[PDB]
């Protein structure tokens, strides 16, 4: 059938004026291993500029895993392959797609590449990829005008989820809410339409859209206090009544600021971790080969944090592992050293070489705890 | 669930009713909005607001100007820097200070009246005072005023009550480059239109230490700071100095070497190079009788000092001359009490007393203290911070020609380009309302100027509109049309002009200028999305939805695949609120040294190969 | 535009107030008296000085004070004092009045003493930089507090064998020279006090059940005062009660010429009322605006009680008619920052209620408060 | 004392060196055998203390390429260079007389045309009722250039042909002054002031 | 060494390029551009340094020459070295001045478009500082702060961290071009 094969390295040696000169059409694209993904030219020529640490090792295979619909694999029956959605493009996803990329090439030759270059090539690849999008694609710009609020507005499901609402907690954050969710994950209705097609891309939040294509509900005081009457209107047909707006006077501006003010107080307590962490010192690759392994349990809350680590079993570097999930389990740490990276575990790996450990450490602590407040 | 009805009127929102569709915007953008006028500098293109409330009306009448506070008649106009034809005569006088007797009063009171030339309330930043004619040419020693009779108005308030509070600027929405973390795309002819201007001044001392440089002159005359009209040097230093030494005399006190400005071992005042001066106010200690100014120095400083003592003079005989007449009965102003403490500080003593010392703020004066004020343009470039009457402010961060800029296929020209895709993420949506109704309300204007026979994006002459409004049956029929698309948007003011006598001036001014101006208050009983999708399902009254071509990042014309709604924003201009080496090379004078003479000594300065 | 259509804006606009649009700083102080041509802050100074005029001995008598010239403002600036005649040229808004006292006739030396002198648009210029006057809110009769109860005095103003004439001087001191008549001008607010005890009776019968079960709103903006003059003149008022208790703590013995003219060189000096103007004063800011309009923050600033001093913050349906809610800066974000100019104040400051707009602010206040 | 910036004096100790770029700057028509009969002899004075007549003398002439308030913020090496370069100038416009006091270890008509060369002057107290004229700002400064040089005897250190250039007979080496040394400073002063008129 | 405000590259351009602008590389490079008007020309350093000062709020064409001189003669490099600080491993780099700008009211420093995220893109109220680096040598040893050592997550073992993410504008831009019903479905290509 009409359907051209290409190969995944014999893209990745072609030229951009060759590789954005594609024709437009559903191919083929044989990969090195034993699958075949079907897919169209506009998306395996963004899959290509996501392949820019591959360019430079010409003996690396390139797995099937590395396009962005890589669901779709040629099979024997044609029905696993005929309408099947496939990768939403994302911010995050063409991130992903250069990481496998530099760990296809740090497992392609047996842990022998300083990681400073594929972070390199990462950075360098994500620069071109910018370079090639922004200069190549001129006349595909999002807009936003009138007609495009009263498409989203026009939808006779959204127009149902705002009349007959029971003003509690319940039909409104449960019905009116999920009545508008459910077809806003829909993606059938709306086609072409910039805020649709923009929250399902991770640019727009649904959070924010419940405010404004439905009721907004209940806001609160200095303390938090809900006023027993929800807002009856959202943001798009406006609010215009004493009570209402003055309920969303108190909770626009007076809970950013709050929000803003317990920032800088925070502030002391990262700088005395981040001094005292700074005696534990330089992180030197190797296995010190010490018989001192702790015992630790496991939990399913701390399973992720077990990500990287140096399991021992009779004689392992994932955090997907379902099972041994309440088993106390042997396996090594910093605690003994005759510090070394199998010790310290694969997150080591990321970490440059003149760069304190323990002061690292206390900023990835310190982050995180102001990223949630 | 009372979509159509509104319940609060202009009296319970302080300033949120300057602007429309406030329930639309969220209030950390509402109060965003409020935070970002009292911040914005007047600029050189103000008009009044295409979308106007009664709020508009009502802020003009309450500015800082020049005002006469109760029934008076003038007694003596007096004017600082007298103009006229001889060989000092300073042009283009900046004060002009006038004195009234208060009338109907039992206690005739005695005022003074200052009108100078601008008024800057912020630093960097001010506006000037625009004369009313047809009074300020009334002024006689001998007239009688009413009472809040305003000379010197500003100029953003019209003869017709509205105030300028900004410019509207043709908007487009695309998802460019340039849009990037509240990033604008500004058009090169509209920043034109968006020029503030900026009062400083600065301060001279020039006594016992050290004395003045020969700058702004020839080898003939000794000039050393710019006269009144005259703009300042390319390089913008305004009265060099150097210090006293007899024994450099013949290297340093030379017509050439006073020429000449060395930028080390002096001390220049730098100002705009491009500004006008406006005002020169010089204070002068005569009470020594050497003076250590050499002789030939003080040929400007004497023409301004002794215009500005006749002033002074002239004011404090006034006085004298009404205290020997109304003994024990003057009572007056408060501001004139102050004018001739003023007046008795500047002029000198005789020597029967002591000298003043004269200070300024503990910094004590020393024979002469030049006081320059000059007025500079600034025009728009980068980091210039902009807003669109909401919540939502950008930093300008390109800037494209007018050619390069995003055109309708109508021929509409774009100003601005801002990223659309924050409108969800700050829920400010009255934008999309003044943006849709605006481009809805310009293509009527438009179009109502294709049917006649005239051209669109030009202002017709008086001749053809003359030939317009000739014929009846055309301008009946576009007010039938002007009043249907009232119909839509602004039900009020269909309530409001179907009572109208002489419907011709209202197309006359339709057709005159590019839009219909709308009032929409904050109580106006119309459904938003309900006039939107009557816009967009209508054969009239129809914005025009289609392509837009532009020039890319590249050498290119293209046309985008999305059809672009192109519409105006009442914008406005906001202003501008190992290792151990590296710290040896600042903490230590010797390994400065070494890097500036590893920098001077190289023969490439860049690349050095280890600076010590 | 088209002028009819401005017409028909002009005619469905409401007015705003033009006595606080224009400024109620420069009305509350420099506003002249159509019979004697006299500014209300030397009416101010006249009725703070004749209720101190019961601690003055008899023949003592404050007479009346007068305004001065120019040349006796130039020549008392600039004073030689130690061979050495300071002038300070810098632009700022000064007029100089005399304080005209007498003992048994005797008119003894006059004081000078400098004033801020308003302009309009409450925009004052003090030694070269421009400042701004914003009023208070000033809680009629008593303030109550959240701790206890408090009633602000002009003197001194408290939160609720050698030894014994100690005690009896504190209360002689506290009975007849705490009976002001501008205080009982002010506790007409369902208080019947005319005797120093009878406060301290209501205080403990009638405003007893203030402390539990009280009827205050605690977060309303009605029945105020909106004071600018009492706030601005703190420094002399503290000069004039000094005054007063060097009359009264001291002594009561014989005075001369010479001790009563030591006194008035020594508690009224030539800058009393200017000295903290720009350091402690709250309601004095300085004026950062580059426009043109006086409306947006030069003179729609209110400072609270709390903020002249240099939860409560809970919403309430006046805060729709005496401030302005969705204009919510950094500092006062409660929506009791800037003025709304378009609230009825009566004289005296006093602000009262609007009639056309209450029915929707009290169904608003009910409708704030339910659980 | 007026903080100039730091670095800026490095290029002022960097520029001194560059001799005969100086020279030519202010009199394009000079030998450049002179100027280098004038740099053999900085070394043997580079260990001799500068006293401020040489540095008066340096200062007046070499202010058209050079700063003269920048010789109290360079080093020895600088000042000597350019004391080097002010003897080529006064060997070259014919002021032999004072241009033998440059390189130096120790051991009226003209006031009419100083009054047009030098119109700015210094303005004088009167003295019971009578108004006194004012005083040339140029003569106090080669009053004070007169007075360091008679204030002791000198050694000469410079070329050979400079000293027989002006008429001086060797007895001891040990420098005189002569009687038309005032003139013919004020002879140099007046040649200054038409070089930069 | 120097203070201003930012902008963005909005261009294609490269992940570490500052584009200073004309006031404040006329007084940061004051001794690289006297040392060229001391060379190419035959000017003094008083006259050099009359020359800088005079042109700092003017341009001219002979110091915009001088400044693509002193960008070029970095040969191994794309300009001179620099360690761009923010107050509050990502927050200080180490990038190249490649362009100076001719347009003297634009007062900003202009980072790169892709490294806006490592630390926080405040175009409002952030100042920034600049530090030049005089030598190759400290130009070496600032390596190890660079635009590509903080791309590795130091949160989990194999990942990117999401400083890397690209903004707004340009991913809906790729949104509106690869989703867009542009080729008929499988079953009907057939
Ligand atoms: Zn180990």
């Amino acid at each position: 059938m009409n359907l051209n094969r290409y190969k995944a390295r014999d893209l990745l040696n072609l030229s951009y004026d060759d590789l954005w000169s594609l024709p437009s059409e559903w191919h083929l694209i044989e990969f090195d291993d034993g699958k075949t993904v079907v897919s169209v030219d506009r998306i395996t020529k963004l899959s290509v500029l996501c392949w820019y640490p591959l360019k430079h090792y010409k003996d690396c295979p390139i797995p099937s895993d590395h396009h962005i619909d890589f669901n779709r694999i040629l099979t024997d029956n044609p029905k696993d392959y005929l309408n099947v959605e496939g990768g939403r493009v994302t911010s995050k996803a063409m991130v992903k797609h250069l990481n496998k990329a530099i760990w296809n090439i740090y497992d392609w030759s047996g842990e022998t590449v300083d990681p400073e270059v594929l972070s390199k090539l990462a950075i360098e690849g994500k620069n071109w990829l910018y370079n090639q999008t922004t200069v190549k694609l001129s006349e595909y710009l999002a807009t936003l005008s009138m007609f495009d609020i009263a498409e989203v507005y026009n939808h006779p499901k959204v127009r149902e989820a705002n009349h007959n609402i029971e003003p509690t907690t319940y039909g409104i954050e449960k019905i009116s809410y999920g009545k508008v969710k459910e077809v806003f994950n829909d993606p059938t209705q709306f086609i072409g339409n910039s805020i649709i097609e923009g929250l399902r891309s991770g640019t727009q939040k649904t959070e924010q859209l419940l405010q404004a294509f439905a009721w907004r509900g209940f806001p609160t005081d200095i303390n938090s206090d809900i006023f027993k009457y929800p807002v009856t209107t959202g943001y798009i047909d406006g609010i215009w009544n004493l009570y209402e707006n003055m309920i969303e006077s108190r909770s626009g501006t007076k809970a950013l600021l709050y929000n803003k003010e317990l920032l800088r107080v925070t502030e002391y307590f990262n700088r005395k971790s981040q001094l005292i962490a700074q005696y534990v010192q330089r992180l030197h690759p190797g296995d010190c080969k010490t018989t001192i392994l702790a015992e630790y349990p496991v939990t399913k809350l701390t399973l992720k944090a077990f990500k990287g680590k140096y399991y021992q079993k009779e004689d392992w570097i994932r955090g997907n592992e379902t099972h041994l999930i309440g088993t106390k389990q042997k396996f090594r740490s910093v605690f003994g050293c005759n510090i070394c990276m199998t010790c310290y575990g694969r997150l080591g790996i990321n970490i440059p070489k003149g760069t304190n450990i323990g002061q690292v450490a206390a900023v990835s602590m310190g982050d995180k705890i102001t990223s949630a407040v | 669930s009372q979509l159509g009805r509104r319940e609060i009127d202009l009296t319970l929102l302080g300033h949120t009713g300057l602007d429309p569709w406030y329930g639309t915007t969220s209030s950390a953008r509402g109060a965003m909005f409020v935070t970002h006028i009292g911040q914005a500098p007047e600029v050189n293109g103000n008009e009044s607001r295409y979308f106007l409330t009664g709020a508009e009306l009502e802020y003009a009448k309450y500015t800082h100007d020049v005002r006469f506070p109760e029934d008076c008649r003038v007694l003596h106009v007096l004017r600082k820097y007298p103009t006229g034809i001889g060989k000092d005569s300073i042009r283009s006088n900046p004060v002009t200070t006038i004195i009234y007797e208060n009338y109907f009063d039992k206690y005739k009171t005695i005022g003074v009246l200052h009108v100078p030339e601008y008024m800057s309330h912020h630093q960097d930043f001010g506006y000037e005072l625009v004369k009313n004619r047809e009074v300020w040419e009334t002024i006689a020693p001998n007239e009688m005023f009413s009472k809040d009779t305003v000379i010197a108005q500003s100029g953003a308030v019209k003869k017709d009550g509205t105030l300028g509070m900004g410019v509207n600027a043709n908007v487009v929405f695309l998802s460019a480059a340039g849009t990037i973390e509240d990033g604008f795309v500004a058009n090169k002819n509209f920043l034109k239109r968006m020029m503030p201007t900026s009062y400083s001044t600065a301060v001279a001392n020039a006594g016992r230490k050290a004395f003045f440089l020969n700058m702004y002159g020839d080898d003939k005359i000794y000039k050393p700071f710019p006269d009144i009209g005259d703009v300042i040097r390319p390089d913008g230093v305004i009265f060099a100095i150097r210090d006293h030494d007899d024994d450099l005399a013949p290297a340093e006190m030379t017509p050439r070497a006073l020429r000449t400005l060395d930028r080390t071992f002096d001390r220049a005042v730098i100002g705009t190079p491009g500004a006008k001066v406006i005002d020169i106010d010089i204070w002068r200690d005569e009470r020594v009788n050497p003076s250590p100014t050499p002789t030939g120095m003080d040929a400007q400083l004497v023409k301004y000092h002794t215009h500005l003592s006749s002033y002074y003079r002239e004011l404090l005989k006034i006085y004298r001359g009404l205290l020997a007449r109304r003994k024990d009965d003057l009572h007056i102003t408060e501001e004139f009490e102050r004018l001739i403490v003023t007046a008795q500080m500047f002029l000198p003593q005789p020597d029967n007393v002591r000298k003043l010392s004269r200070f300024y703020r503990l910094d004590p004066l020393d024979e002469w203290r030049v006081e320059v004020t000059y007025k500079a343009q600034k025009m728009p470039a980068g980091a210039f911070k902009m807003t669109d009457f909401h919540g939502g402010k950008g930093v300008i961060c390109k800037v494209m020609e007018d050619e390069d800029m995003p055109i309708d296929e109508n021929g509409n020209r774009a100003d601005l380009i801002i990223f659309g895709g924050s409108t969800m993420r700050r829920s400010n949506y009255g934008r999309i309302y003044e943006h849709g109704f605006g481009a809805a309300a310009r293509d009527l204007a438009q179009r109502l100027r294709v049917e006649a026979g005239l051209d669109r994006h030009a202002k017709p002459t008086q001749q053809q509109l003359n030939s317009v409004m000739g014929n009846t049956q055309w301008v009946d029929y576009a007010f039938k049309e002007l009043l249907g698309f009232y119909e839509i948007i602004a039900p009020t003011m269909h309530s409001k002009m179907m009572e109208h006598p002489n419907p011709a001036e209202h197309v006359k001014t339709v057709l005159m200028d590019g839009f219909p101006y709308i009032y929409a208050p904050v109580d106006d009983p119309v459904d938003l999305m309900a006039a939107v999708n009557k816009l967009i399902n209508s054969d009239k009254y129809r914005p025009h939805y289609g392509k837009v071509s532009y020039r890319d990042q590249a050498g290119k014309w293209v046309t985008t695949k999305d059809n672009v709604l192109m519409g105006p924003l009442y914008m406005m201009l906001l202003e501008k609120i190992p290792t151990a080496e590296i710290l040896d090379q600042t903490n230590n004078p010797l390994a400065h040294a070494a890097v500036i003479e590893s920098w001077l000594t190289a023969e490439k300065p860049s690349s050095v190969p280890v600076a010590v | 535009p088209d002028p009819f259509l401005i017409e028909k804006i002009r005619e469905n606009t409401p007015c705003m107030n033009p006595t606080l649009a224009n400024g109620i700083t420069v009305e509350h102080t420099m506003t002249r008296d159509p019979n004697t041509g006299v500014n209300m802050t030397r009416r101010y100074i006249d009725s703070l000085f004749d209720i101190s005029s019961v601690l003055f001995p008899d023949g003592f008598k404050y007479e009346g004070n007068r305004a001065c010239t120019p040349l006796k403002h130039f020549e008392e600036i600039t004073r030689e004092y130690n061979a050495k005649r300071i002038a300070n040229i810098a632009p700022t808004d000064m007029y100089m009045i005399d304080l005209m006292f007498s003992y048994k006739g005797e008119m003894l030396y006059p004081r000078p003493m400098l004033l801020p002198a308003f302009k309009r648009g409450n925009m004052v210029t003090i030694n070269g930089a421009k400042y701004i006057g914003s009023p208070v809110l000033t809680d009629v009769g008593f303030s109550v507090l959240n701790d206890s109860i408090f009633i602000p005095f002009r003197r001194t103003k408290l939160t609720f064998g050698k030894v014994e004439e100690n005690i009896d001087s504190h209360l002689h001191s506290f009975c007849n020279s705490l009976d002001e008549m501008t205080i009982e001008e002010l506790k007409t607010v369902g208080v019947n006090v005319s005797t120093i005890w009878e406060l301290l009776y209501e205080i403990m019968t009638s405003l007893a059940h203030h402390l539990y079960a009280t009827d205050i709103d605690e977060t309303s903006m009605y029945g105020k005062r909106l004071t600018v003059l009492h706030y601005l003149m703190s420094e002399f008022n503290y000069a004039v009660s000094m005054f007063g208790y060097m009359f009264q703590s001291r002594r009561d013995r014989e005075w001369t010429v010479q001790e009563l003219n030591e006194g008035l060189k020594r508690s009224f000096k030539l800058q009393t009322a200017i000295k903290r103007l720009t350091v402690d004063h709250g309601e004095l800011d300085t004026m950062s605006n580059p426009n043109s309009s006086m409306l947006i923050k030069g003179t729609s600033i209110l400072v609270t009680q709390d903020r002249a001093k240099t939860s409560s913050r809970i919403i309430h349906a006046s805060i729709a008619e005496v401030g302005q809610y969705k204009n919510q800066p950094k500092n006062n974000p409660d929506g009791r920052g800037r003025l709304n100019m378009y609230t009825k104040v009566g004289p005296t400051g006093l602000v009262e209620r609007r009639e056309e707009v209450r029915e929707i602010i009290d169904n608003a206040q009910l409708m704030f408060r339910a659980k | 004392k007026q903080r100039v910036t730091p670095g800026d004096i490095v290029a002022y100790n960097l520029d001194a060196l560059d001799v005969v770029k100086l020279v030519h700057k202010i009199d394009d028509t000079v030998p450049v055998e002179l100027i280098q009969e004038c740099l053999d002899c900085v070394a043997v004075t580079a260990t001799k203390d500068i006293y401020p007549h040489q540095i008066l003398l340096a200062q007046w002439v070499m202010h058209k390429a050079f700063p003269a308030r920048a010789f109290s913020h360079i080093n020895k090496n600088a000042v000597n260079h350019l004391l080097a370069a002010a003897q080529s100038l006064m060997w070259h416009w014919g002021f032999q007389q004072v241009a033998v006091f440059m390189q130096v270890e120790l051991y009226i008509k003209y006031k009419d045309v100083m009054d047009e060369l030098y119109p700015h002057q210094r303005q004088q107290r009167a003295i019971n009722g009578v108004p006194v004229a004012p005083v040339n700002i140029a003569g106090i400064a080669v009053q004070s250039a007169h007075a360091s040089i008679r204030s002791s005897n000198w050694i000469y250190h410079g070329p050979d042909r400079l000293f027989k250039e002006a008429e001086q007979v060797t007895q001891n080496k040990v420098l005189v002054v002569p009687a038309t040394i005032k003139s013919v400073i004020t002879e140099l002063v007046i040649h200054l002031g038409k070089l930069n008129q | 060494t120097a203070r201003a405000v930012i902008t963005s590259i909005s261009d294609p351009h490269d992940y570490d390029e500052l584009h200073i602008p004309w006031g404040v590389g006329c007084q940061l490079l004051k001794y690289h551009l006297t040392n060229k008007l001391k060379a190419k020309f035959n000017m003094t350093t008083r006259e050099a340094f009359s020359f800088v000062y005079e042109n700092v709020l003017q341009y001219n064409q002979i110091i915009a020459d001088l400044f693509k001189e002193l960008i070029a003669e970095a040969a191994p490099y794309k300009g001179m070295g620099c360690t761009f600080h923010r107050n509050p491993r990502g927050s200080t780099q180490q990038f190249f001045i490649t362009k100076v700008k001719d347009d003297i009211n634009d007062n900003s420093i202009s980072m790169s478009v892709l490294c806006l995220k490592a630390p926080n893109a405040d175009f409002d109220g952030d100042q920034l500082n600049l530090t030049l680096m005089p030598d190759v040598y400290l130009t070496k040893a600032t390596e190890r702060i660079a635009p590509h050592t903080w791309v590795l997550s130091i949160d989990e073992p194999h990942e990117i961290s999401g400083n890397l993410e690209l903004q707004g504008p340009v991913v809906e831009t790729i949104i509106n071009w690869a989703h867009e019903k542009y080729l008929p479905p499988l079953e009907e290509w057939l």
